[PDB]
């Protein structure tokens, strides 16, 4: 029996933290007939409740048991002050939490709609309907937070004759200055939104996923005279990150070039099979790099290269420089899976060592973060220097199979 | 090896010196047998978290940094009814793991504080909608005169 | 109600910049017109200094720092037994009157590590060497009175003032080299600074000039590189982050010129992580430190996620001032675990400060409590027996302002419970300082007592409200000292003065009168 | 052969031209740390033996000289002198006191630092009355009858350099940043000075840097609420900086890690174009560690605003008493005659356009008939003001370049009448400029080793020595102005296809070492 009296009145952080444990899913009731409706007066509601959500939830048009739920439902909860309060909350973090916000257009005003993990709907606002009071109440008076330009595109699920009609009610009416991000996944959807991008000002962080459309789209692999369909330079100055879900191998061809997007910083990759890290050309600074569920590594094949600039056998590199050592510092984490392996403070020092860390660090090539989730079928030993084991720059949750995992 | 703490009254509680690392600001309190104040946490709220720390000190608990084993993992078998013993000791309870910094039973009644969420019903939000005068009254009528005819 | 809350601590974060750390520290205003010229009498002292030090108090001087301080120099030098050599070129080397240039760099760097050498030296062991009446017999100001009532303080003074005048001897302006730099790094651990900051700022500027003339950036080692070289560059490289870490403590609006243009937890910048683990972690906390309190004088507002990143670094940090190897007959390792817990308690300390003026978030006062208890508690513990040097360390004239400021600013508008308590313990240890920072603590209890006395004017004299503001004389004097720190620091009067012939030029009673009684206008000295 | 050699030298010459033509000539001096002595000896003593040649008469003559010359140097710090008459005369009775005030000695300094540039304008007659030449050669005596057209008026101005920093040194600046510091630089480094000390007057320019902004001013524009006082100081502190960012350019170098020319973008009545002309000449060099070669865009730009910027100087009409005139209006001719041979250079080393050669060779022709008026009667001092040093040794080295290896017609005689009027210049110069012709003689033997010895190619790379004579002069200035060097004994403690032999033929005869000291 909760009530929303108090729960205004929790500390900010305990309301942010508690929202933290709350995802998407802010409610939970979720798995010859002709679709029959067996409701009793709800004609005028599949008018005007259901005529966006048989289009966007086509799976439980059928719907044996929850046919009731999802049209008097949300009449309340775009207005329930604990899922306004997470729209207070999480703008004054300016979109940490959960941000999950895009563009949609229906029932003709462009509801800003939000969505949940399975991509169904749930909260929907108009513009001037939300920045009103979602907004003036956090910022009081200041004008830094009264710039919101956290909200994706994501024409992934929208059929594409919603999108080039959302496309032109930005032209005329200037909220193109608003749009954050755009999310992708020939097509005919996704060419219309980059030949109408010419003046956004205000993107950041990039989403493709699958091979075909990362083939032509990010790499550039050589080729520079497209007539058409352009990446137009002048706005090619702005992006932050890349990110890739699902591929089967990122190089085919024979090379993942990223010789343009020099200002790109973080790359977050997910669920892919094949990663081999000499494919990329690594730009001039990106500081952060990773990756989520992986199948292969090859791992920059530079272990050899120590091996062959210390002038020894792989054999003799292994019985006598590794004495698995367990100082002081390694109890603190876990990581009861992982084997670390240290060179030497005595048979090496001072010299014939900081030249090792020379060839590792003309490879990692300034970049500090990793993040390597969940792994299996690695090939080539993972090496790691001081500067970014210790500090913590690395790490590896769930490591389930991993051994020699070495720092030097 | 047995350290103590007093509470917000004031009462004594030997652990172990193993037991109580779990608070790990009382980990910074033990650069140096020992007290250490909590005075927002009363006693059987402590009592809680202390049988909490001492049964779960058989165990292993993750790297508190991924948002994958906290933003889905099993509440516990244990943790279901000994953290559902009232709304608002839960409050005092998050407060008090606040203050202690243990993060996994921070968690652990964010587990079953979430759960009263995920279900409640939509007849409170039929009526327990606007607590808080939101919007301006025109349009907490405005809202129920574009929705007269479906109840 | 209590509505003075919310207006009420911005303020104090105006304030606690606008005083506490350049209203008492970096303001040596003075006029030109009057102050003495040197033309001799700041030559021909110090040779009576110099020989007034022998050889063998040099050698046991020498021992002393290599058996406890083994934190200060070693940033700067690293071992210590080539400075046994070279302390035995120097008393073979003053016989010559034609000395060269390497040399007396190299007397610019043994007499910086004489300075840094009695600043921390303890009186029970400084007063069996040496001998009062010399001195004396050069001044005569008092007949009787030992080392503690001053004579360490004008000594330091001296020492430092006149190495520096050797190095005005040797002409460093034309002659750059990384000496000049160490010497200021083991003179920037005395007080100097807060004596003269002029000086320090100008000398600074070259001691900028200095490093950032050598282009150097990356400070691995290469692969195509000589050994020696190698050595150099990374030597080189602990001496840029010991620089950038006094260079924070130094800075204000006194130096235009400044070096750090790094970031740790940001996610022109240039540089970030080149050095894995001995003594970075100094600078490490500082660059936590400095993403605090950039704020002090911005009008803007932190968003969460900042602060909430930096408690998780300092649950990091936690274990990392933990990780080093424990030394258990070794007291240099206790000096070094002493520099670790104070920072992380310091820093931390007004990281929960920052929560308690903007966010108000949960136990955001008595967390406050907490960790000003545990620094009183180690101020506490390193106090009994043959440990009392560490609070000589020119951190703790900063930390110990911060702390009391704040409750005795707590207490005159809030009057809770143990807050009380705390603050009548931390009056009680700030009169049982050591005894060398002279004028500043004495000071720092001159303005104590000053809001102490306003504490009794708050709850006597009634309120003002103009309809949403109250109105208090509390109110009007407390933006008047800013106004006049305003008035003070700024530099166009003395361009008034350098150029031309031109001069420039019942709330009431109480505020001039509380002006009169209690005047600020007197960090000038 | 083709056409291909061109562009693979005149592409390197460049970095050629930055590092000999203004680094290794100018702006370093490798220095031998165990050499120098201390100062307390031989560094203060006769520093007072130097004041006492200035007495009463000839400081005042030298004021009456003073006034109605100089209208494009004095005015960058003073405005009218009537200010230095008078603190003159209280320097005069402040010479009786013993322990002096900070300011009064500041005020010594300046009118010391005056005298220092204010004499090294003097043609040699009326310094001829207003000294005498026997009483100084008994400690420094090299020799007894030279006279000062040679050493001595290099010297005295240096030593009277030497006093002026002296009282800088000696009252201590480190502790009392008063502005003064800054118009004496102004005033002081108009001078040599900076050629004979780089290393000092890099960091006393730091020091400054650090008396200018350190004041924090950003707003400069007159007003209407404030004391007249503020709107005079106002209007002479941004000309001060005007001129100080001038002369930071002039002096700027991989020896002065502290800038402030990086903080001013690009785009009486004669002296805010002073600062327009160099703000549009930053731009046309910063372009030899930044190998893309600039876009034609830009160049035309300027090419079009220099029109303009004859046409305002055309509506200059001089007063001819006003010799104060004819310096200005020479700063200002010679100005724009050296941006723009200076863009045309640009214009022919990367386009290679027709008609940019007879516009640089008629480009070349208004320097030289500058010059050639003001050689005849009581016009010869304007050619002492040092900005003509940087400009002859680009039209030298650059003409030179140009004709070892491509033979143009009139472009020698050219050369010849430009490195004959380079052997008439004023002897105030010194070392520089014999440093200067010895290069250019270098250049002039490298030419006869080019037609004597010709290419050898095997595949498409060059073989011809020359190429490698001068890739071993780059990398012998890198190795010599590699500074680790110095930190290594800073730290000190640690110890610091016919090509096989057909350079020490050469390398041996002429060093590059014979530029450094």
């Amino acid at each position: 029996s909760f009530n929303p009296v108090r729960f205004l009145e929790l500390p900010i952080d305990i309301r942010k933290e508690v929202y933290f444990h709350l995802d998407g899913n802010f409610c939970g009731a979720h798995p010859g007939k002709p679709s029959y409706k067996r409701s009793k007066r709800s004609k005028k509601l599949l008018r005007y409740m259901y005529p966006v959500f048989a289009t966007y939830l086509n799976i439980f048009e059928y719907s044996p048991q929850l046919i009731e739920k999802w049209l008097e439902y949300a009449f309340w909860l775009r207005y329930d002050c604990l899922v306004l309060d997470c729209f207070k909350v999480n703008h004054l973090y300016d979109g940490t939490l959960i941000d999950a916000l895009e563009w949609t257009y229906l029932d003709n005003e462009l509801r800003l709609a939000y969505f949940n993990k399975a991509s169904m709907l749930e909260v929907w606002y108009t513009f001037k309907e939300y920045k009103k009071w979602v907004i003036d109440s956090v910022a009081f008076d200041e004008l830094d937070l009264l710039n919101v330009s956290n909200i994706q595109f994501n024409i992934d699920n929208l059929t594409p004759q919603l999108v080039d009609k959302c496309l032109s009610i930005l032209e005329q009416k200037d909220l193109f200055a608003t749009i954050g991000e755009v999310q992708f996944g020939t097509s005919i959807s996704v060419i219309r939104t980059i030949r109408s991008m010419e003046s956004m000002k205000s993107l950041r962080k990039i989403t493709v996923r699958g091979e075909k459309l990362y083939e032509l789209l990010i790499n550039f692999h050589g080729f520079r005279d497209n007539p058409g369909k352009t990446i137009s330079y002048i706005v090619k100055r702005r992006i932050n990150e890349i990110r890739l879900s699902r591929m089967n191998q990122i190089s085919r061809t024979g090379l993942a070039d990223f010789t343009r997007w020099d200002n790109l910083q973080k790359l977050v990759l997910s669920r892919v099979a094949y990663i081999d890290l000499n494919s990329i050309v690594f730009p001039k600074n990106f500081k952060s790099l990773t990756m989520k569920r992986v199948s292969k590594i090859k791992w920059w094949n530079i272990e050899e290269n120590i091996l062959k600039e210390l002038k020894v056998d792989k054999r003799t590199f292994k019985s006598l420089y590794i004495k698995e050592d367990d100082s002081k510092f390694t109890k603190f984490f876990n990581l009861r899976h992982t084997r670390i392996k240290e060179l030497d403070k005595s048979e090496i020092n001072q010299i014939t060592y900081l030249r090792c860390q020379a060839i590792v660090w003309l490879s990692f090539r300034t970049l500090n973060h990793i993040k390597l989730q969940n792994v299996s079928e690695v090939f080539n030993n993972i090496i790691v220097p001081r500067a970014l084991f210790d500090s913590k720059r690395v790490e590896i949750y769930r490591c389930e199979k991993i051994s020699q995992v070495l720092v030097i | 090896s047995n350290v103590v703490l007093v509470s917000g009254e004031g009462e004594r509680f030997t652990v172990d010196k193993k037991i109580a690392e779990r608070s790990l600001l009382l980990k910074n309190y033990l650069n140096d047998e020992i007290v250490m104040p909590v005075p927002n946490v009363r006693s059987s709220v402590l009592q809680k978290v202390i049988e909490w720390a001492e049964h779960h000190r058989d165990s292993n608990f993750p790297d508190e940094d991924d948002d994958d084993s906290r933003k889905s993992a099993p509440v516990d078998s244990w943790d279901r009814e000994f953290l559902k013993v009232d709304q608002e000791m839960l409050y005092e309870i998050i407060l008090a793991a606040n203050y202690l910094n243990i993060k996994p039973l921070l968690d652990a009644g964010c587990k079953v504080v979430a759960e009263m969420i995920r279900g409640r019903s939509p007849e409170e939000i039929r009526r327990t909608f606007n607590i808080v005068n939101d919007f301006t009254p025109e349009e907490e009528a405005a809202i129920r005169r574009e929705n007269e005819w479906a109840e | 109600s209590k509505e003075y809350l919310p207006d009420l601590l911005l303020f104090w974060q105006n304030y606690e910049y606008w005083i506490t750390n350049i209203g008492l520290y970096k303001t040596k205003q003075r006029d030109l017109t009057r102050t003495p010229a040197n033309l001799d009498t700041d030559t021909e002292e110090c040779m009576f200094w110099m020989n007034y030090l022998q050889k063998d108090q040099s050698f046991q001087l020498m021992n002393f720092a290599m058996e406890n301080l083994g934190a200060l120099y070693f940033g700067s030098i690293g071992d210590i037994s080539e400075l046994y050599l070279r302390v035995e070129q120097y008393w073979d080397r003053r016989a010559d009157k034609n000395h060269s240039v390497d040399g007396k760099y190299w007397d610019a760097l043994i007499w910086s590590v004489f300075t840094m050498c009695i600043y921390y030296m303890p009186v029970e062991k400084l007063a069996e060497i040496f001998s009062v009446y010399p001195l004396h017999e050069y001044l005569g100001s008092n007949k009787r009175l030992n080392w503690e009532d001053g004579m360490q303080l004008v000594m330091c003074q001296n020492f430092a003032r006149c190495s520096l005048f050797q190095l005005k001897q040797c002409d460093f302006m034309a002659h750059p080299d990384i000496r000049l730099v160490q010497a200021y790094l083991i003179l920037a651990t005395t007080t100097f600074p807060y004596d003269e900051p002029l000086l320090a700022n100008s000398l600074l500027t070259q001691c900028i000039h200095t490093f950032k003339n050598f282009h150097v950036d990356d400070f691995r080692p290469l692969l195509n590189d000589d050994p020696v070289e190698s050595i150099a560059k990374v030597t080189l490289g602990r001496i840029f982050y010991r620089l950038c870490g006094c260079d924070y403590l130094q800075s204000g609006p006194r130096k235009p010129i400044a070096l750090h243009t790094e970031v740790s937890s940001l996610l022109n910048v240039d540089v970030y992580r080149e050095e894995n683990s001995t003594e970075v972690l100094y600078w490490k906390i500082i660059s936590l430190d400095r993403d605090l309190d950039q704020y002090l004088n911005k009008s803007s507002k932190p968003p969460l996620k900042t602060l909430d990143a930096i408690r998780r670094e300092l649950d990091i940090f936690q274990y990392k001032v933990d990780s080093l190897e424990e030394d258990f007959r070794s007291n240099n390792s206790r000096f070094q675990k002493f520099i670790a817990l104070f920072q992380i308690s310091t820093v931390s300390w007004k990281l929960f400060k920052m929560y308690l003026i903007y966010y108000d978030t949960a136990d955001s006062l008595l967390k406050v409590i907490h960790y000003s208890k545990v620094i009183i508690s180690l101020i506490v513990n390193n106090f009994h027996a043959k440990s009392e040097f560490f609070n000589r360390h020119p951190m703790v004239m900063q930390t110990i302002t911060r702390v009391v400021s704040f409750i005795s600013f707590y207490q005159i508008f809030v009057e809770s419970a143990a807050v009380k308590q705390l603050l009548v313990d931390l009056t009680e240890l700030t009169a049982n300082l050591p005894t060398i920072f002279g004028s500043k603590l004495d000071k720092l209890v001159y303005l104590t007592e000053r809001l102490s006395k306003l504490k009794l004017l708050w709850d006597k004299v009634q309120l003002l409200d103009s309809g949403d503001s109250f109105y208090h004389p509390v109110f009007k004097i407390l933006q008047n000292d800013i106004k006049i720190i305003e008035l003070k620091n700024d530099e166009m009067f003395s361009l008034i003065k350098g150029l031309g012939s031109l001069v420039p030029l019942d709330f009431r009673t109480i505020v001039e009168e509380f002006q009169s009684e209690y005047n600020i206008s007197d960090i000038l000295s």
